[PDB]
């Protein structure tokens, strides 16, 4: 128990939890050759010692997974853009319609008044009253 | 900070304070040596704090990527919906009569939707246009003249 | 100090984000300074379109009469 | 800091800003419907104008958004 | 992303890697197979949107069309 402590403790404290998982190499010749000198006092050989078993805290878990969304938030939003270039060519289609339809109105009604959109009106008056006819959570207060 | 960064020194001079303190009591030290440190919940809680905040200074650096992608978007968003204001606002130069037509229709849509929703809708009686003296009868026809 | 070098960060990611809608801005101006703005009241008949939509789930919102 | 930021970023929107504001109006009209997006799940209580449904056709205020794009 | 991608590489570096390392215990380590490897859900789910980008790239380029024809319908 002690020397097993005393040597994680003091080849842990040398670095940190990014320096600990960057290089294994240097902890595991580290732990290895101290436990070996440790032991050799003691006259107990080391047929293999072997660190196998690595768990961070919760903050450096979080740390890492920040990290690795940074770079796949990279590569989503790079596809995101293209979705975005789409979505502005669908949308100047779609906008362009409207201003053919538009165009076309205008031109109609600049010259013929516009009783068009009174008929609209009232056809539009009667089949929203139809539409509603049946919520029985609509209510028709009178006007003011 | 310098007894857990420096936990070995102290730990061997421990070690050399305790085999000469004990000595003279005819007890031989094996071996000295730390198992356990701990603090109040404060200081452990301090130092979470500033290993908190390390991490939230380094999440700024995506923040700022993020932003720049966001940026992106919002440029080609808007590049989008200016050419179709120049393509549709010359329509509408001449007479706007589309904009009442697509309300017209915007309101039986939402007629649609609303039907079947679950809200408390309290519309107003005048959508019946069943008051056919109220004198606000002819304003639409008026206004065609 | 770390929190200074966090809102650092922020400065730029808000200085970026304030040069993305500037941009915005400028090619909305450029366009509707020339054509004019039936966009706006496009857009305000769709938005009004999905709103009534979005909101035509949730059971705790009523629409009263104007006035 | 934050200040340096604001100013930094006003400086550039205002230039935008200076010819035209349509897009003060089309981010309001973005942002009514981020809004709706969150109330649409939200825990309150609203009370809305059945105004916003633009269903009262013959008010004297149907054709007012036109008459402002002459 | 390498190490799946480059699954085969992996796997017979850590079956020389066993070998040598059993050689010693008069362990003959006849094959050495990766049966099986699983991640965290967050880098699962990032992946799964990964694909998500993917078809929401493809989803646009179908409404784009979608958008030509109700243009015809408006006009």
């Amino acid at each position: 128990p002690s020397i097993t402590t005393e040597i994680l403790k003091s080849v842990v404290a040398r670095f940190d939890a990014g320096e600990l998982i960057t290089q294994r190499e240097l902890v595991s010749r580290q732990v290895s050759d101290d436990l070996t000198e440790r032991a050799a006092t003691f006259g107990l050989i080391l047929d293999d010692v072997s660190l196998t078993h690595l768990t961070f805290g919760k903050e450096f878990t979080e740390a890492v997974e920040a990290k690795q969304v940074a770079q796949q938030e990279a590569e989503r939003a790079r596809f995101v853009v293209e979705k975005a270039e789409q979505q502005k060519k669908a949308a100047i289609i779609s906008a362009e319609g409207d201003s053919k339809a538009a165009e076309l109105i205008a031109n109609s009604l600049a010259t013929a008044g516009d009783g068009l959109i009174e008929l609209r009106k009232l056809e539009a008056a009667e089949d929203i009253a139809y539409q509603l006819s049946r919520s029985r959570n609509i209510t028709y207060l009178p006007a003011g | 900070s310098q007894l857990i960064t420096q936990r070995a020194q102290v730990s061997l001079l421990i070690r050399r304070e305790l085999t000469e303190r004990a000595k003279d009591f005819s007890l031989i030290l094996d071996d000295v040596a730390i198992t356990e440190l701990s603090f109040s919940r404060e200081y452990t809680a301090a130092v979470e704090a500033k290993q908190v905040a390390q991490q939230e200074a380094q999440r700024a650096q995506f923040l700022v990527e993020k932003a720049k992608q966001e940026q992106r978007q919002k440029i080609v968003q808007a590049e989008g919906e200016a050419e179709a204001a120049k393509m549709l606002g010359e329509a509408l130069s001449k007479n706007p009569g589309y904009i009442k037509l697509r309300k017209i229709r915007a309101a039986q849509n939402i007629s649609k939707t609303i039907a079947t929703s679950q809200n408390r809708i309290y519309l107003t009686a005048d959508n019946l246009v069943l008051n056919l003296q109220d004198e606000s009868f002819t304003r639409g026809s008026d206004s065609l003249i």
